[PDB]
């Protein structure tokens, strides 16, 4: 409703970075070599970044609009618009801290 | 990450950067749990820092990480923002636009100052969504989907739908642009008149402002969609409302060439 | 020409910071240190002392206050680090700033001076005056 | 009936117009030369430099190399899309020096691309030409010192990657240093290594003043050459410890190694010719009996000391002087990249020796074809000197083969192009055309070889002159370089001659390109022709003397762009080069020998020659050129016609009876016309369309692949799921369109089906099919349709199926189908017309023959040209052509008016007078006097003073007619135009129309993957580029919503463009995007860098630009 | 209105003007062999000679138009401002003039021919030096937009 | 095209305020399918066509035509925002 | 361009830049365009 | 075929530094504006078509075709919903269809959308 009039940029704390994240990418896998579906804890997982199909989870139990907002019991995927995959972020939880190179070099 | 023609996959460099970071971070985790000696832990922590700042700014420190079989550095998050192809230059440098066309230009002296000659085919495509709606309102087709099937699958354009196109065009203006756009008069708004042929017909009095020459020059057409876009195209961009130079205040749409010759 | 030449000296170098957070030698825009010093005199505090600066059009454009516009030049990284460190707010005053964001430009029909104008007819003006 | 003007008669013809391409590649391959007798140049010198290599003893050597035979003809190479090449073998023997073992065999090294007869190549089925390159010739040069106004510096330069640049400078101290690889050191330090003592260095060099005293260093002149060599090694190579075996190895490879330093064979001639010495071998120094022996350093130091002293006979070398620039032709450009692929095969041999069984290794498993194959393929496919052949018309291809480029690998770049090299040097005269060059960023960079110009063996351009001894011209011609040209006084070609002896007492001549009047006793050479100064295209412009060079440049360029016409005519007024151009372009067909014609039809011409052989000549019919123009040959002989050798048999495209026919001869009227010819626009008569004048045939190829998708194989079939019987009528049994059918945009050319990728039909899709009783197919229509704006009738078909003989195809592709479509394009509004004088114009108005201005006898003009396009452009040659065309119109004759030696103004007025008697006389014989409208015009022409007062109406009409002007009636009113109007015949061409120049129009189409911006597709055009300068314009207007639409809804805003399309579809005003997509991506890409980007509103509170989408 | 070759009418005072220029030309070569002039100010007296002689024939072209052929097409197009300037009309009727060599300092011998009578090969080639210079000669807005857009 | 454009530039202090007024009023015309017009039937802009003279479908043309009648009021903060469209439908 | 008092909202900054830079390709006939950049 | 690694979308095209591979690849998965509108017009025109039926007739068809929850309910589940037999549901379904076919033969709104 309100109209953006200023844009501020500042540092992001770990808890703020985790606030942006819909989940932790725990594995280097991307898509299955056969099904070509996303892997369960990888960089394209729908359980965190969002569904690939509109209002249709990954198993197919809920696949209509009236179910919008529902997270699937055995998928872990919210039925909603697939457009969220351009916007929803994940994160990587480092074992030891690493320095942001911008503020170093 | 998508498969293109031929079945082969095409992906973004950022994925392999993330993938190299996740691999090293996971190895550090199961090395801390195994209780590894410090020389090993220090090595994974070095490689971890070298994995993170490669995601951030690959190449800045150390040799850039590359894919097997190439010397090309992988594109980092900084290369996504910085540079000529970066996000901070993307909006400034302009874009390809929908609802636009192009054609060689022709003199069309019968035009009024506020008019241009638009080929019927080009108009039918430039205003296609508008034409679909008015084909429905005039009972030419049951609905918008049926009107689209008519235009796409017929090749026979009845006089009924040329009248329909004439009604959506009524009052509207298109933008005419000849490159290079050196001042604002390089873009001007005209009311389109449907014309036989394949060429845009350009009023001769605006040729000075465009620096237009009928020796093969081409111009672009753009249709402003919204009413705001139409209103400001008609009020402040119409050719007949921009007669004087913004640089000097002297007349810019003025008699020229044969016009002076006869008078 | 006068509009452009005025931009060639819209920045100033601080000589005596006075009671501001500014430092000596820090370069900033005249229109800011004017807006700053008229808050300081109102607060009763000491205003900033500055000397006029002369920059070419190129150097003048690089030195802009907006971080969005400044980032659209070649040193985006340096611009962004110093802006995030400072928590800088881009006020979106110029045209380049908003084009980068994709925001309606502050000129013409996008100007605050004319943008909010309303239009009503007599019937709906009476029907709403009943409210 | 064709009259030729001119006093000059050329004693020699043009050279073989393609000898810069043909003779170069022939000299490099040496195919018909036995490998025993090959001249050690070109493609063999690449072996004899690479071989023999030795480094566990191995000595591979070079014996023979042989060309294979082409596996495929040129036509089926173009059809298959395969490079026209022959296999290259070589006899390599391995010598075990410690054992004495010998092993010979012949090994495959790579495929060598072959040149055609006209002088081009076929790469991946595409015709392709390799343009020549201009670069700085090697040798030694002397230029004035920039930072020292007193003296000059010397520079020894070899071939590139063939030695380092060497400079010799005299310092402010007075000592003479030497600059090599960013190092500086006195000259005597190297001179000591060369075996010179101070006693020799003085006596032969003492005469130049105090200059030797700057060379003497007694400390260095005291040490032996042994320790001076190491003293040298320490200075320029101060990295490794200065061991004397490494110091010797370094200087040997740097200056003495012929395989690591090879100053050019032309540069050696230059050095020998400049310094006045004698050099055997191409190195600066030798290495005999253990010590270095000088070759170049002493002569070049003598020349530098001599020039600094001021002795005559010594000068500074001009940088642009065409004696100091040379030409890298086709063979040199290929053989250079050949030895590069050998130097990479050298590594492929060297490293294969440390491994394996070093005792017995065949050179078959020691050498691979992959290195050399990938080297030549990079050259012919990627080098900027190798670009798509321009075969718009025969003249286009002939010109493209004669281009000289300063760009390319090892050449210049446009930013560092500057102006020195872009300019016309005085040495260009007779060697490089001063007018033919691109308009745009490549001005002066890419040029064209002059007409008579030839490139010699060393790579230098020459031009012929006629030797004259004591005011008498000889039949002896001499081709001289630019250096040899400066030596003599050379007279102009138009000097008056009394039958091979000079007449005038004042001769116009040149001395080093300087206009100088001279006596017939001072002249020793004379120009061959005015034609030798200009290129082919420029020599095709009649009355060139009356055209300013800027528009004449355009006149030269646009003849390359003229499309071949169906009724193509040779010009009414010609220059005399029109026949020879079609001769050397190899587009027409001629008799191999004397003989008689026995068969003539559209497809073949059979003739029986003297030697008794019967030869049938196939005529290429409606073949597709690189630019889609129809290459078509037509017979020009009758049955039983007895022909001589070289006699014409068939006309090629753009040729009429063997004369270059780039357009049509049309009756033109020079006058304004209601603004339809405003600012170069052109008015034409519909009669041009009725007679099919300016009608051209263009053939476009289309292609579709049937691939192996993991979802299942694509299929070429007539069984297309949801399609009507009508939309399939012209599809044959197997789904591809029949030959002869007319195809309009959208029609199916090749039918194809692709598996859908099994997914649930939507519930709406399920209910839809349940209503109409249709069961869903498992396959979707992906057939090849014809793009918008294109069409014609199908003339060709071609199918290549995997698993069938002779053909191999890309992996995963089952088969490819190609369809060829042709269309007749008649002149239309928008088409671009031009004459040889640089006049340009777009057809703006096609007018009914009734509205056209016409003569009293009812004859209408064909085209109306505005005179306002003439005065500021200063090309009066088109006016002279129109006057000469008026005469030849009623006289029924053509003319030849050579450049700078053509028709005079009095000769034209005489023809105009002879023509008026015919035209007006025929009118009196039919019984008609002077019209009352003509007398109305004659009255005003007297008021202004265009006719003489007192004369009769017929005489005043004649005074107008020899002024080139006629009375003209307006076809709209019958009234005459108030002033007389110059009409006549003008040669006008229709210029080529690129695919991206046709009318485009998009509403909605595909969008790119990473950036969401409009993208061209098979069914839709791409969007127009709305760049930053247009952003400024809309900002200048203050049109914010217009600019906001361009940057968001009309481009990369996914939600915005979908919402806007639906709004228009439902008659609603398009809404504004609440938060554009470029905003959203910027924030997430910044959040990816761990930067908190806060979007605040009026009171600084957070606005969430992601509405329940990414908010958690 | 039309253009024929005779509409680029040459004044008869052009022949007199350039034979006066030759009179003054050898008059300067005479004063150079005497020693009154160095090579430089001799060259500068040649350049000024052909500079004002070029202006002489330019005035002669237009004065002949104004006084004898007031409705000539070339003269009408130029006076009204329809097409052409006096420098272009001069090269059509009078003399193309004094040329400029790749170095920059002007040529001594000018081209006396107009475009109607036709240039010689030497006149045409020497003019290509300057014609290409104008073509090669034939950013700031961006820097100004950057600095002043707000 | 746009007759009376000079008179329209006089009704406003800034040419761009005119565009906002014309555009916003034209949006209201489209939303209500020209029912909320302030024009009498004889001054409704027409479109010359066979089968009769229909109303001009161009909302920007109507808005400029209405503005020339003075029968419209325009200004900033002239009425509450929410109450505007809520009471106009 | 209108021969009247400028309207509020006119982007005179961009307009000035266009007015100055547009003839930049006509500074030929002397210091010329390099002088303008020098200034 | 599986052995080959993927191509980089950032593979540069040509010597010009202003274009990657992915700049020329169309989005095969995102619907075009014309596609997005067509599915909405289809859902709107089917709702208007179903409004010519009784609410049970329409609800039966929407349950049988998966318009409610996304799965085609068999005759048993729909009969359980409405408390009738499999045959009674089949008659409701068949009568509702030929009513739709009748209205479709007169309006022709749904004749396209049919590929
Ligand atoms: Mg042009
Ligand atoms: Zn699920």
């Amino acid at each position: 409703k309100k109209e953006v009039r200023k844009v501020r940029i500042a540092l992001a704390s770990p808890e703020k970075i985790r606030s942006w994240s819909y989940g932790e990418v725990e594995k280097p896998e991307t898509i299955n070599y056969r099904t070509l579906k996303p892997e369960r804890d990888g960089l394209f997982d729908e359980r965190i970044f969002g569904p690939i199909k509109d209002y249709e989870c990954a198993c197919g139990k809920y696949k209509r609009q009236r179910f919008e907002g529902k997270v699937c019991e055995r998928c872990g995927v919210e039925v909603t618009r697939s457009i969220v995959r351009r916007y929803r972020m994940g994160h990587i939880e480092l074992a030891t801290p690493a320095a942001h190179i911008w503020f170093v070099k | 990450m998508v498969q293109v023609d031929g079945g082969r996959f095409a992906t973004s460099d950022l994925n392999d950067l993330y993938r190299r970071l996740i691999n090293r971070n996971n190895r550090l985790k199961k090395l801390l749990a195994q209780g590894a000696p410090e020389i090993i832990i220090r090595n994974e922590k070095r490689m971890l820092q070298e994995a993170v700042d490669a995601v951030i700014d690959n190449g800045r420190r150390g040799s850039p990480v590359t894919n097997p079989g190439s010397e090309r550095p992988l594109r980092s998050l900084t290369d996504i923002l910085s540079g000529k192809q970066g996000r901070f230059r993307q909006n400034l440098l302009g874009k390809r636009v929908d609802y636009s066309g192009r054609s060689v230009i022709v003199v069309g002296p019968q035009l009024k100052l506020h008019q241009c000659g638009l080929p019927k085919r080009m108009a039918l495509e430039l205003f296609k969504p508008f034409l679909l709606k008015k084909m429905e309102e005039k009972a030419i087709a049951p609905n918008v989907k049926a009107a689209r099937r008519m235009l796409e699958r017929q090749r026979d354009i009845k006089d009924e739908v040329w009248d329909a196109l004439e009604e959506v065009i009524h009052g509207k203006v298109v933008l005419l642009n000849r490159a290079p756009t050196l001042h604002r008069l390089g873009i001007q708004a005209f009311q389109p008149v449907l014309v036989e042929g394949q060429s845009i017909q350009l009023h001769p009095l605006v040729c000075e402002a465009f620096n237009a020459d009928f020796d093969g020059d081409q111009m672009a057409v753009h249709v402003p969609l919204s009413s705001f876009a139409q209103a400001e195209a008609r009020i402040q961009m119409l050719s007949a409302h921009n007669l004087l130079s913004p640089a000097s205040g002297e007349p810019l749409a003025k008699p020229s060439r044969d016009i002076i010759l006869g008078l | 020409i006068e509009i452009v030449v005025r931009q060639m000296l819209k920045y100033v170098e601080v000589t005596d910071p006075g009671d501001s957070r500014l430092l000596e030698g820090q370069v900033l825009e005249k229109w800011d240190v004017e807006a700053l010093n008229e808050r300081l005199i109102a607060e009763g505090k000491v205003p900033v002392a500055w000397k006029p600066l002369l920059m070419g059009v190129t150097k003048s454009a690089l030195s802009t206050k907006s971080w969005l516009s400044a980032a659209s030049f070649q040193n985006t990284t340096h611009v962004l680090t110093e802006a995030a460190i400072a928590g800088k707010k881009d006020e979106l005053i110029g045209l380049k700033e908003n084009v980068i964001l994709g925001r309606l430009i502050p000129a013409g029909t996008g100007s605050d001076f004319v943008r909010f104008t309303q239009v009503v007819d007599q019937r709906t003006l009476k029907a709403i005056e009943e409210a | 009936e064709i009259k030729r003007f001119g006093r000059i008669r050329e004693v020699i013809p043009l050279p073989p117009l393609t000898e810069i391409q043909v003779e170069s590649y022939k000299k490099a391959l040496q195919a018909d030369v036995p490998p025993e007798k090959r001249e050690n140049v070109g493609i063999q010198a690449a072996f004899k430099e690479t071989f023999p290599i030795e480094e566990g003893g191995l000595v591979l050597d070079f014996l023979e190399y042989r060309i294979g035979d082409p596996p495929f003809s040129q036509d089926e190479c173009r059809e298959k899309d395969l490079t026209y090449q022959a296999p290259l073998y070589a006899r390599l023997q391995l010598i075990h020096k410690d054992t004495g073992l010998i092993k010979e065999d012949e090994v495959f090294l790579g495929h060598l691309p072959l040149m055609t007869e006209d002088g081009s190549f076929i790469i991946n089925g595409a015709d392709r030409v390799i343009v020549s390159q201009i670069h700085r010739s090697p040798g030694v040069y002397f230029t004035p010192d920039p930072a020292r106004p007193g003296r000059y510096i010397a520079s020894i330069i070899p071939l590139p990657k063939r030695g380092p640049w060497i400079d010799l400078e005299v310092e402010a101290s007075g000592v003479v240093t030497m600059k090599v690889n960013k190092r500086k050191f006195p000259l005597v330090l190297l001179l000591r290594v060369l075996g010179y003592d101070q006693e020799t260095l003085v006596r032969e060099l003492s005469a130049y003043g105090d200059l030797v005293q700057g060379l003497l260093d007694e400390a260095v002149l005291a040490m032996r050459p042994e320790e001076a060599m190491v003293r040298l090694f320490t200075l320029l190579r101060p990295g490794d410890p200065p061991k004397k075996d490494k110091a010797l190895a370094y200087l040997f490879g740097l200056l003495a190694d012929p395989k690591r330093y090879d100053l050019g064979e032309a540069g050696r001639y230059k050095a020998e010719e400049k310094l006045g010495v004698g050099l055997s071998g191409r190195t600066l120094v030798r290495f005999e009996d253990g010590e270095f022996k000088d070759e170049v350093f002493l002569p070049t130091l003598r020349y530098l000391f001599a020039l600094t002293a001021g002795v005559p006979g010594h000068e500074v070398d001009d940088i642009d002087h065409l004696g100091n620039r040379r030409i890298r032709t086709v063979g040199e450009l290929m053989a250079d990249q050949f030895r590069v692929g050998l130097a990479r095969l050298a590594r492929g041999v060297r490293e294969r020796m440390v491994m394996g069984s070093p005792d017995t290794l065949t050179p078959a498993k020691l050498v691979n074809s992959r290195p050399l194959e990938a080297a030549l393929r990079e050259f012919f496919s990627r080098s900027q000197l190798s670009q798509f052949k321009d075969e718009t018309n025969p003249l286009s291809s002939l010109r493209h083969k004669r281009r000289i480029s300063a760009l390319g690998p090892g050449g210049l770049t446009r930013e560092r192009a500057g102006f020195d090299v872009r300019d016309v040097h005085r040495t260009h005269y007779g060697r490089i055309c001063p007018v033919e060059t691109p308009e745009g960023a490549n001005i002066g960079l890419i040029t064209s070889l002059a007409a008579y110009a030839r490139v010699d063996a060393l790579g230098f351009i020459r031009t012929p002159y006629r030797r004259v001894k004591n005011g008498v011209v000889t039949e002896e011609v001499v081709y001289m370089t630019a250096s040899e040209e400066d030596r003599y006084t050379i007279a102009q070609a138009n000097t008056p001659l009394e039958g091979d002896r000079i007449a005038t007492d004042r001769v116009v001549a040149r001395r080093r390109g300087e206009p100088v009047i001279v006596a017939p006793e001072e002249v020793e050479f004379m120009d061959v022709s005015p034609k030798q100064v200009f290129s082919l295209n420029t020599n095709l412009i009649p009355f060139l003397e009356h055209d300013d060079a800027n528009r004449a440049l355009m006149g030269s360029n646009m003849q390359t762009q003229a499309v071949p016409l169906i009724r193509a005519q040779a010009p009414v007024v010609m220059t005399g080069l029109e026949e020879r151009v079609v001769r050397d372009s190899l587009a027409a067909l001629y008799a191999e020998e004397d003989g008689e014609v026995v068969k003539v039809d559209g497809t073949r011409i059979a003739v029986r020659y003297e030697d008794g052989r019967l030869v049938e000549h196939p005529l290429r019919r409606y073949a597709r050129s690189n630019q889609g123009t129809a290459f078509d040959q037509r017979p020009r002989v009758r049955v039983g016609q007895r022909v001589k050798k070289g006699d014409l048999l068939a006309d090629g495209p753009a040729s009429e009876e063997g004369f270059l026919a780039l357009g049509q001869n049309v009756l033109v009227a020079i006058m304004p016309f209601d603004g339809y010819n405003f600012e170069d626009a052109i008015v034409i008569s519909e009669e041009l369309l009725k007679r099919d004048f300016y009608t051209s045939i263009h053939i476009e190829r289309y292609e579709i692949e049937a691939r192996d998708t993991k979802l299942g194989p694509e299929r070429i079939t007539r069984d297309i799921p949801h399609l009507s019987e009508a939309a399939l009528r012209d599809l044959d049994e197997e789904g591809i369109v029949r030959i002869g059918a007319e195809v309009k945009p959208g029609d199916i050319l090749v039918g194809r089906t692709s598996f859908k990728g099994e997914q649930e039909p939507s519930p709406e899709e399920r209910l839809l099919r349940s209503i109409f009783g249709e069961k869903a197919r498992d396959v979707k229509d992906t057939s090849l349709r014809v793009p918008p704006g294109e069409g014609g009738i199908v003339v060709g078909r071609l199918r290549l199926r995997r698993g069938d003989p002779g053909v191999e195809l890309k992996p995963g592709v089952r088969e490819v189908v190609r369809v060829f479509v042709a269309q007749k394009r008649k002149l239309q509004v928008g088409d671009k017309l031009a004459n040889r004088h640089g006049n340009k114009g777009v057809v703006a108005k096609i007018l009914p023959v009734e509205d056209m201005p016409h003569l009293p006898d009812g004859t209408p003009v064909d085209v109306i040209l505005n005179p306002l396009g003439v005065p500021s452009r200063m090309n009066l040659g088109q006016i002279l052509e129109t006057h000469l065309g008026l005469a030849g119109y009623f006289l029924g004759q053509r003319y030849i008016s050579p450049v700078f030696d053509g028709a005079t103004e009095p000769e034209i007025k005489e023809l105009l007078a002879e023509a008026f008697n015919l035209y007006f006389g025929k009118r009196q014989g039919e019984g008609f006097g002077v019209d009352k409208r003509e007398k109305e015009v004659l009255a005003r022409a007297e008021k202004l003073g265009l006719v003489s007062p007192g004369k009769s109406p017929e005489e005043q009409l004649k005074e107008l007619f020899d002024l080139g002007k006629v009375v003209l009636y307006d076809g709209r009113t019958g009234e005459p135009f108030e002033g007389p109007i110059v009409v006549g015949q003008m040669f006008i061409m229709k210029l080529y129309h690129m695919v991206e120049d046709k009318m485009h129009a998009r509403s909605t189409g595909p969008y790119s993957l990473i950036t969401q911006q409009p993208l061209g597709g098979k069914a839709q055009f791409g969007g127009q580029r709305f760049g930053e300068m247009e952003v400024w314009a809309l900002e200048a207007y203050g049109a914010a919503h217009t600019l906001q639409e361009m940057l968001t809804i009309k481009s990369d805003d996914i939600e915005g463009r979908n919402a806007a399309y639906q709004a228009i579809i439902k008659g609603e005003d398009v809404p504004e995007p609440s938060v554009p997509e470029s905003f959203r991506v910027l924030v997430k890409e910044l959040q990816a860098l761990a930067l908190d980007v806060q979007t605040l509103d009026e009171k600084d509170n957070p606005v969430d630009i992601f509405e329940g989408l990414a908010s958690k | 209105i039309t253009i024929g070759i005779d509409d680029a009418v040459i004044p008869e005072e052009k022949q007199r003007y350039l034979e006066e220029a030759d009179r003054k030309l050898r008059q300067i070569e005479q004063a150079y062999e005497m020693g009154f002039l160095t090579d430089r100010e001799r060259y500068d007296q040649v350049i000024q000679l052909w500079t004002e002689t070029t202006e002489k024939v330019t005035q002669a072209v237009f004065k002949n138009f104004e006084e004898n052929y007031p409705f000539n097409p070339l003269y009408v197009m130029a006076q009204s401002g329809a097409r052409g300037n006096p420098q272009q009309i001069r090269q059509l009727c009078g003399m193309r003039g004094l040329m400029q060599k790749p170095s920059g300092e002007t040529f001594e011998v000018p081209v006396r021919s107009s475009f109607r009578e036709g240039l010689t090969v030497l006149e045409y080639f020497i003019s290509s030096h300057g014609a290409r210079k104008g073509g090669a000669d034939t950013y700031l807005t961006r820097k100004l937009v950057d600095v002043a857009h707000e | 095209a746009e007759p009376g454009i000079d008179k329209l530039f006089g009704m406003v202090d800034s040419k761009y305020r005119l565009t906002v007024v014309v555009a916003k009023r034209a949006q209201q015309l489209l939303r209500h399918r020209f029912k909320n017009t302030v024009l009498e039937p004889e001054e409704r802009p027409k479109m010359r066509t066979l089968e009769g003279l229909y109303d001009d479908p161009n909302a920007v043309t109507w808005a400029m035509k209405e503005l020339l009648t003075g029968r419209l009021f325009f200004g900033e903060n002239l009425v509450p925002e929410d109450r505007l469209q809520k009471e106009m439908e | 361009s209108m021969a009247r008092p400028v309207s509020i909202g006119e982007a005179v900054g961009v307009v000035a830049a266009e007015s100055i830079g547009e003839p930049g390709t006509q500074l030929t006939m002397t210091q010329g365009l390099p002088r303008v950049i020098e200034l | 075929k599986i052995a080959q690694e993927p191509v980089s979308l950032e593979t540069p095209i040509g010597d010009e530094k202003d274009s990657f591979y992915g700049d020329f690849i169309p989005d095969e998965n995102l619907p075009s504006p014309v596609e997005a509108a067509a599915q909405s017009l289809l859902s709107e025109e089917l709702e208007k078509a179903l409004s010519k039926l009784s609410e049970r007739e329409a609800m039966v068809l929407k349950l049988r075709k998966g318009l409610i929850d996304g799965r085609e309910h068999t005759l048993e589940e729909v009969g359980a919903y409405f408390g009738v037999t499999r045959e009674r549901i089949r008659q409701i379904e068949n009568k509702a269809l030929r009513k739709l076919k009748y209205h479709e033969s007169r309006t022709r709104k749904l004749r396209d959308f049919l590929e």
